[PDB]
RNA sequence: CUCUGUUGGUUCUCUGUGCUCUGUGCUCUGUUUACCAGGUCAGGUCCGAAAGGAAGCAGCCAAGGCAGAGACGCAGAGCAGGCAGAUGUAGCUGGC
């Protein structure tokens, strides 16, 4: 806990513990303590969270048809799809799956028995085949048929081998082969208990595809998920949506507010 | 994937140039670069 | 030569001068998260931290001119003194009877290979046994593994008694009169109770001095419910940490003798062997805080 | 320098007897031939995301090929071993 209404030596002292306990940063960290001592204010409770609100911000409605959902390996990528399927159902929008997890074992098939439920149609394909031309028939199959959103699923991937990142340029080029405006919007997975690895995967992920949206999953634990701040101070991209938990309903809009106040804690 | 291209040029041969090395010319390496699929400075 | 999370806690403390009560709480929050990300459980680093803050007082860090080189100090002595203090090799007796226990995919019987060129130069003569009967092929595994070396294998049969097993191993150590008999068992689970009370008996009835255990570098947070389990039913003397070639830190060797209280004796360092080094508690304190 | 019967010599084709030599016809068998418009084509490539396709060299196989052992048809050029067969023979010397 975290004492308001002391001395100055010992209010930004404990601001620290809450902080670097939270996942920030190393050079994050440290710009923001930099900011605070030479302002000048008594109330020191709403000048901390007016300079974390300008360090996360440069219903949501997006910018294009074709989403593409990217992320590592343990984050929950299948996971985030069939609460993203909910949210827009409600609203008044024909959504449409494409499953394109075929490189590991069970995972084609983890979409299909979300998709009964929510009685919204996936594209499946056999094992062993390509996930970038799997998404190709699915944009042919909106512009002919007439839904609205699509969400592309892609395979476990990592940032350090570069044979499965070449493999995730030919999903971009695929997409702009029938339709040359889509793609638009590219949202990334990330998880909560995740260190400084998460940085590291958030400059390898934009100079391949190029994110305009990342999205955090399991906050609904004992880790607070703050590796969200450095991304957008150095690439300044957007937070889109946060995932609290394991179920369909269980997906929340980004508010600004609510995110520093359960961070202090 | 060196060691798999060097044995693609020796399959191309015949058993009088795997034998005698030196008898390989100018109108036998355009043979041997075309049948696995290779150029005449990898030969 | 520090890791990214060490490099800016340890390294905002310089040119800020004296600190309080209140720095030394906020810099071992950091070093508590930052063995989570060197695979280590949250018991065992919680543990740590009370033991440096007990030892901080002790030399006054809170009136020191430099506080950055003191917190750093007390760190690299206190994870050395956790891991073994100096390299110490097991006792050698006329009669040896070594056992290797472990998980699955750890990799007994690559370090069953090791100790049996190392002491062969020194002056003892190995005898290597088999005891893995559930997986295919692994009683061939040891027995290529063992004529590239020069030592003879003992081969088990299927469903073999525990009694039947000791006859054999009597009579092959007394006419070609060896010394050291390494045991290699098969791989099994914590919380499976059919075979850990079978390991129980082969324990009972040949009677062993040391006891390794075959731990892997990229172990996460269940370290610490391997070595408790192993302990209480069976009895573990010993710690063998394999697999340091690559990308890990391997922290999985401090939730292992937190609990024990037992010292770590050898290390692998390749996967042939003749690559075979023995535990530097300074090489290892340099790695995970790196 | 009548012809006849037994009987004697060359140059004809030929028809049959079975041999032997060559070309073949093609075929059989051994051997020979890098690429130069054959078939199948391991790798290794390329075209694709893939599913699925293509060129394509070795090899081999085929085709060209070089030679003998083949039953022999179909045939000409050969000798001397053949008792010997079918319609003419022309010159010279004999014997009847």
């Amino acid at each position: 806990a975290i004492p308001w209404g002391g001395n100055l030596e010992e209010v930004l002292e404990e601001l620290e513990m809450a902080l670097l306990a939270a996942d920030v940063g190393l050079s994050a960290t440290e710009e923001i303590l930099q900011e605070v001592r030479a302002s000048g204010r008594k109330d020191l409770k709403e000048a901390v969270k007016e300079k974390l609100v300008g360090m996360l911000e440069p219903p949501v409605e997006p910018k294009g048809r074709v989403v593409l959902v990217v992320g590592v390996n343990g984050v929950g990528k299948t996971t985030t799809i069939a609460k993203l399927g909910r949210y827009y159902q409600n609203l008044g929008k024909k959504v449409m799956f494409c499953a394109g997890d075929t490189f590991r074992a069970a995972g084609g098939t983890q979409l299909s028995e979300w998709g009964k439920r929510l009685s919204i149609p996936v594209i499946q394909g056999p094992e062993g085949t390509d996930p970038a031309a799997l998404a190709y028939d699915a944009v042919q199959a909106m512009k002919a048929r007439g839904y609205d959103l699509l969400f592309v699923d892609t395979a476990g991937r990592l940032h350090t081998k570069h044979n499965l990142m070449e493999e995730l340029k030919k999903v971009k080029r695929a997409i702009a082969k029938a339709d040359p405006e889509e793609p638009k919007e590219v949202w990334l997975v990330l998880d909560a208990v995740t260190g400084q690895n998460g940085l590291e995967q958030a400059k390898k992920f934009h100079e391949a595809v190029g994110l305009t949206g990342v999205i955090v999953t399991k906050l609904d634990g004992t880790a607070k998920g703050g590796v969200l701040i450095p991304i957008v101070r150095t690439l300044k991209v957007p937070i889109k949506f946060v995932g609290v938990g394991e179920g369909p309903d269980d997906l929340q809009p980004f508010d600004p507010e609510a995110f520093v106040e359960a961070l202090l804690e | 994937k060196v060691l798999v291209r060097m044995e693609a040029i020796i399959n191309s041969m015949t058993m009088k140039e795997r034998a005698k090395p030196e008898i390989i010319k100018g109108s036998r390496k355009r043979r041997i670069a075309a049948g696995s699929g290779m150029q005449v400075q990898d030969v | 030569q520090l890791s990214a999370r060490l490099q800016e806690a340890i390294g905002r403390l310089r040119g800020r001068g004296r600190i309080t009560e209140e720095d030394l709480k906020a810099t071992l929050r950091e070093i508590r998260r930052a063995l989570m990300d060197a695979d280590v459980n949250l018991e065992v680093a919680r543990d740590f931290v009370e033991r440096v803050r007990e030892e901080a007082l002790g030399k006054q860090v809170l009136e020191s001119l430099t506080p950055a080189e003191v917190i750093l100090a007390t760190v690299y002595e206190a994870l050395k003194e956790a891991l073994g203090g100096e390299a110490r090799l097991p006792v050698l007796k006329d009669r040896n009877l070594w056992f290797l226990v472990g998980l699955q995919g750890s990799g007994k019987t690559t370090t069953a290979a090791k100790l049996a060129l190392y002491y062969k130069g020194k002056g003892r003569r190995p005898l290597l046994v088999a005891a893995d009967t559930q997986r295919p092929a692994a009683r061939e595994q040891l027995r290529l593994l063992g004529e590239k070396v020069g030592v003879p294998v003992l081969e088990v049969m299927d469903g073999e008694s525990p009694e039947s097993i000791r006859r054999r191993v009597e009579e092959k150590a007394r006419l070609e009169a060896r010394d050291l008999i390494l045991v290699d068992t098969a791989g099994r689970l914590q919380i499976d109770e059919p075979l850990m009370g079978e390991l129980a008996r082969l324990k009972e009835v040949l009677g062993p001095d040391e006891v390794l255990l075959v731990l892997d570098a990229m172990t996460g947070q269940e370290a610490l419910s391997v070595a408790r389990a192993f302990d209480e039913k069976v009895g573990v003397t010993g710690l063998v940490l394999t697999k340091l070639d690559g990308d890990a830190r391997g922290g999985a060797a401090l939730s292992a003798r937190h609990v024990t209280g037992k010292p770590i004796y050898f290390a692998g360092v390749s996967e042939k062997p003749e690559g075979l080094e023995p535990f530097y508690p300074e090489r290892l304190a340099g790695r995970i805080l790196g």
